[PDB]
């Protein structure tokens, strides 16, 4: 089994981190 | 005894052909075994290495 | 053997023919757009043989055929052929005729219009398709990952088309249409396999750099380094098995190949690379578009599954584009064939079912109204 | 078993979204 | 006995001719390629006595002939001594006049075509058969063999041929005809007989060590290994009876004879021998192809008798064989008739009925019409 | 023996190794690229014999000799035997030690990395040449032609490559390396005179076949009126004379061997032929590049001496091409000795004495040095 539970987990997380950090930054750089 | 030595060397020859036959089956699971194994070892190898991100 | 009249949906592109039927969230079957025939004179009588082999039946009796893929960097030419790839692709394979459902088919938006009225005229002329829609690879690629706003790099086996759309508009004066594909990614690999020791010229022998490539390249983030240790090293080097038992190991061409996507110039190409083209894309629209488009870079199509293609696409377009502003490439699992599920997702809106071209309208017309009828 | 790299990134992505997420709570409070 | 007017077959070689009715599993008639002449006077008068004898005649009154064959390495010489061959096996033994009867005759596809033109010939004019068909002897061996694909090793008296055949189809490229064979290596073990003190010229003498090589000698899986015993012990030499009652013993010589398959240098030929072209023709086959073939190499035709030959051939052929891939040898018991058995499958077969050149395209053209008819 | 520190010129194929002092124009030392080998048990004592034979020895001690060419398909496999070849080159023919004299060698653009950096150390390590400089063939053809652009049909013994240069600069995407070649011809001709009852198949046999194309075999203009007549008629038949006195005449064979270079399918090729080669490496250049490479078409190395192949070629690549567009070759009587000329002239001039590699920056380097040196 190739990491299929992580090939997805993998895009979920990256997803969400990227999605959560752009948050963070906007909800910082908005002022 | 010819007919002896012909039943057995028929016999045999019937049964190596199954032997053949049992070979070329057992070949063909070994490659599925080697293939099969080196697909998951080299599939895994190559996921995680490419997959080291999470 | 379906129970309803769903539209069916496949990208008969110069690589693949992906097919299944709109709903669906995949393709059922995909299989490469080749017919084979013969290259030898036949003695054993009884034999059957065809004249002709279709897609997994070109590739399994190939050791004595030629194999041919009839759409040429998008464009269909030998029609006959794929007459043949469509009939397998429905019949023996959907087990679907397309006589009893309507079809959608699709191209890229700078597509010579010969391809989709040829597309138009067979399937209502040989297959008798009630009706038929010719769709747009871009509006597709962004259905499948959930975007209206965007630059559709669909750096797939044909051509690479670069298009940035707007809250569903197109900005088509930005479009960069490029003759960089996956398909010279498999040429420079026999040629580069060639300068190891390992030439390869023949159909079979592009088959089977077509399979080394899909299986051991990649782009890396970093090329000059990685090119580096590659070439220094064992330790980057990935053996292939081939057909015959050969073993080739393959060190930086790995990688090198693959590479041309970003250095077009590995195979005389005048061009800035996959990432420069993202950029002008963007750059040429106005500056309240590029700030979503930027942050909305979406991949589509073969070659976007390698590794490191997103972040070395992304690191270059950040490098060019401005500050403060965000960059960011999107490519979901559902990559290289994507645009089929966005063809699903376009035959089942309920807001398409108007655009499709009947046959009526058809005949009374021609192929020709399919220029007028699709978009 | 776990792949040391899927483990500690998987766990590290997991933190940068969640860190993320809070700041993105915190800064917008804040801004 | 024939109640129907099937196909005749034949297959005609510089050892033996075989010969039956089409859709039967083995010949009904072989004779030796044979017909002798008287070398002495006569006295006594009212004796019969023949100007010429012919196969099983040749042999039992060669007491006082010489006896000569009609084929040389793969090709007729001596059309006449065929003609007499032919009129004996099909009028005297089978009982059948080819004037009511298509005729089947074999030659593998490398065999200069003088020898098609002949086999055409005669059997049109002297016989005056109805039509014929000159078949390839590589696809006969496979119809015998159960096989559409392999390489057919026609290890026979004159020529081996060594012919791949991938899906009913000629590879004809890759035929790497070789110069030995069964004669040849009768005249090996002559010198070598010689050598042990038992002189061999003449006709009854060629004839005995022909007779000797055929049930006494073997391949010998370990060449260097059976010699280092053979030539250390006598408990390996086999006992031969001579027509008058003397007796030869040989020993390591047994299998120095059939070695020359393996050293063709035995007899002063440039070569290394029949594994070495088993591998040639499979090493110019296409990259696709060499899967099925090695996988299927076929022994057909005389040679393969030998019960060191089944494991010595694979031994070899593996030994230079690509990994992964399955490696195999089919020695089937459709040896040494497998030629004939074939012919009787392809002659038998519906879709033959078409090949045929009938006694009218024939006259009109002459016999170089088997040039463009058979293949 | 020479006057001056020149650099020796040394045009080492498959085939034939052209040698001689650069600056000339011609070359001094011409030999096969043949190492031959005893293949027979001697009997007198005391009558010298060589391990090995070398170029005009190894062909006029041939009758016992088994010979190899240790250089197939435009690259060394054999660099002991090369080096054997050289020693005898440089110091007995031309008389000179690459001591004192760099010494230019010859490649095509896409052979293996391996060749380039093998034939770099041996010269170095083994013949402590002062420097070194491998070239590209086309490059030398274009020189010897008095050309900076143009197509290079170097069609000689081992690779067809079918290379495109503009105003001096490479255009290696469109370089058309094909798997046809004059040894290839010349296999060919021994399997259809073996259909012509003339089988060849031992060294002197292949020699000899060798020497019949040479000298008889052609293209002519129309393949298939040559065909009619020549398969219809003895006017069309030309004798060779065979080294024992016998001879062997030739039909057909004659003009079908060559026609595999426009029918590459006679000898299992999977390929459209030269023309189709050099009209794509024309094709594949930019179409302001294409009308320099139609009007300078340019014959070099090998088979360019097939009478009507200049002619054949411009009608074959005026058939491809587009209408007004002229096609021309350049196909002077100095054809096949281009490609020394040019190395002539390239080794010699005054502008490229900074392109040889010195034996400093060569043991600094390493052999591999000379993949980043010439071009
Ligand atoms: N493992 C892989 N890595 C990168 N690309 C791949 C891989 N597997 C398949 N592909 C490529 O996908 C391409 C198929 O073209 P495709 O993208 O599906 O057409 P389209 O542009 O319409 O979407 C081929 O060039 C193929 O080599
Ligand atoms: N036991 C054996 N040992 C050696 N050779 C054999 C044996 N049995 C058969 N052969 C050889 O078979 C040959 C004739 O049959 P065949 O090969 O079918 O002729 P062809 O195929 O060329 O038409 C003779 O040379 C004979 O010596
Ligand atoms: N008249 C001719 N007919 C056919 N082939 C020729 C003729 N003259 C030369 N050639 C072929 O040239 C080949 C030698 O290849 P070549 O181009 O000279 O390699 P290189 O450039 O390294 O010397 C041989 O196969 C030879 O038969």
């Amino acid at each position: 089994a190739s990491m299929d539970a992580i090939k997805k987990k993998m895009q979920m997380l990256k997803l969400d981190k990227e999605n959560a950090l752009d948050r963070a930054e906007q909800a910082e750089a908005d002022k | 005894k010819l007919k002896e030595a012909e039943t057995r060397a028929e016999f045999a020859e019937r049964s190596v052909t199954k032997l053949e036959k049992s070979i070329d089956d057992l070949e063909d699971e070994l490659y599925a075994q080697k293939l099969k194994y080196k697909a998951i070892s080299e599939e895994l190898d190559h996921a995680l290495n490419d997959m080291t991100s999470i | 053997d379906e129970d309803e009249t769903t539209a069916l949906v496949c990208d008969n592109g110069s690589g693949l023919v992906k097919a299944g039927f709109a709903g669906d969230d995949a393709p059922r079957a995909v299989f490469p757009s080749i017919v084979g025939r013969p290259r030898h004179q036949g003695v054993m009588v009884g034999m059957g043989q065809k004249d002709s082999y279709v897609g997994d039946e070109a590739q399994s009796k190939r050791g004595i055929l030629t194999l041919k893929y009839p759409i040429e960097h998008g464009i269909i030419t030998n029609w006959d052929d794929m007459e043949k790839i469509w009939h397998h692709t429905f019949y023996n394979e959907l087990r679907v005729a397309p006589e009893e459902h309507p079809t959608l088919l699709t191209e890229a938006p700078l597509n010579p219009k010969a391809n989709r009225e040829k597309m138009t005229q067979i399937m209502f002329e040989t297959f008798n398709v009630p009706a038929m829609y010719v769709a747009i690879q871009a509006v597709l690629s962004l259905y499948a990952s959930g975007r209206t706003t965007g630059i559709v790099l669909d750096s797939g086996d044909g051509v690479t088309h670069n298009v940035p759309i707007y809250e569903g508009y197109a900005l088509p004066h930005a479009i960069m249409r490029l003759d960089l594909a996956g398909r010279d990614l498999t040429d420079y690999l026999m040629k580069i396999l060639t300068e190891r020791g390992y030439s390869f010229v023949t159909t079979a022998e592009r088959e089977i750099v077509r399979d080394i490539k899909e299986k051991l390249c990649y782009v890396a983030l970093d090329f000059e380094n990685e090119m580096a240790t590659a070439a220094s090293s064992s330790s980057l080097e990935k053996s292939y098995e081939l057909p015959d038992g050969q073993v080739i190991t393959i060190g930086n061409e790995r990688f090198r190949c693959p590479e041309t996507l970003f250095q077009p110039s590995f195979i005389g190409m005048e061009s800035a690379g996959i990432h420069e083209t993202t950029y002008n894309s963007i750059m040429k629209c106005d500056i309240d578009i590029r700030k979503d488009l930027y942050a909305n870079n979406v991949m589509s199509g073969g070659t976007t599954m390698y590794p490191g293609i997103a972040d070395r696409m992304q690191k270059e377009i950040t490098a060019l584009a401005p500050s403060t502003m965000k960059i960011k490439i999107i490519a979901p699992p559902e990559r290289k064939y994507s645009v089929w599920i966005g063809g699903s997702i376009l035959a089942s809106l309920s807001t398409f079912q108007q655009m499709w071209i009947t046959k009526q309208e058809y005949d009374e017309a021609g192929p020709s109204i399919v220029h007028r009828k699709c978009f």
